[PDB]
């Protein structure tokens, strides 16, 4: 018989990584 | 005694379950009380409080549970390395206990003073002897600041089994 | 025949946002 | 019939949350 069809897609990739701290605040 | 009760109790390998690691608070689930790890660099690299620490309003906290009796003679604190962006540190502690876990013991050095200087940077491990040495079954670090701030910590116990 | 397996996992999202500017300085 | 070949890689995952707050500022 022929080859079932290709599988389905794979699951989410894992979150991204927390972004970079922000920049100092401004001067008192 | 503190030459062979000296042993890293789970935080770093693991012998520590996530689920006998909780928080008060948490900026993110990948900032989550079980990230709070020695060295890990899992989730977002550390275990982070959901807002500022305030230098008058300790209410932060990262609890061990060791389920049972533990001798602790040393801890030892980082930040949030992060991969090399991290910022995050406290730059100073407080040990609260507890053997029940009902009633809270505030540990106290030998001067009755319950401030533990931290870190100084979020790399750099720092360790501190605790003098006296502590019987516990839950330990909390209790962040503190002198100016409001957003610390994430990473810990270690260090001691032995009691009994 | 049957489809073949689910795919491997996607790539890791992508870096989250720059934190806010911190508080200003000291009065 | 034999089965398909594997399929293709899945999306990719969520954003990573966003970043802490910037330390303070300095002295002005």
């Amino acid at each position: 018989g022929p080859p079932g069809p290709p599988g389905p897609p794979g699951p989410r990739g894992q979150p991204g990584v927390l972004g970079f701290p922000g920049p100092p605040g401004p001067p008192g | 005694n503190p030459a062979i009760c000296r042993y890293p109790l789970g935080m770093s390998g693991g012998q520590i379950p996530d689920e006998d690691i909780t928080a008060s608070s948490q900026w993110s689930e990948s900032t989550a009380a079980k990230y709070g790890r020695l060295d890990s660099e899992e989730g977002d690299g550390a275990w982070c409080p959901e807002i500022p620490v305030e230098p008058d309003d300790l209410k932060e906290f990262l609890q061990i549970d060791l389920h049972t009796l533990h001798f602790i003679t040393l801890v030892g604190t980082q930040g949030r390395h992060a991969g090399g962006h991290g910022i995050e540190f406290a730059p100073m502690y407080k040990i609260n206990y507890s053997r029940d876990g009902t009633r809270w013991i505030s540990w106290r050095n030998r001067h009755g003073k319950q401030v533990l200087d931290g870190n100084s940077n979020p790399y750099d491990i720092f360790l501190k002897d605790l003098e006296p040495p502590i019987v516990a079954r839950f330990v909390r670090f209790i962040p503190v600041t002198d100016h409001s701030m957003n610390v994430c910590m990473r810990v270690e116990l260090y001691g032995c089994v009691w009994l």
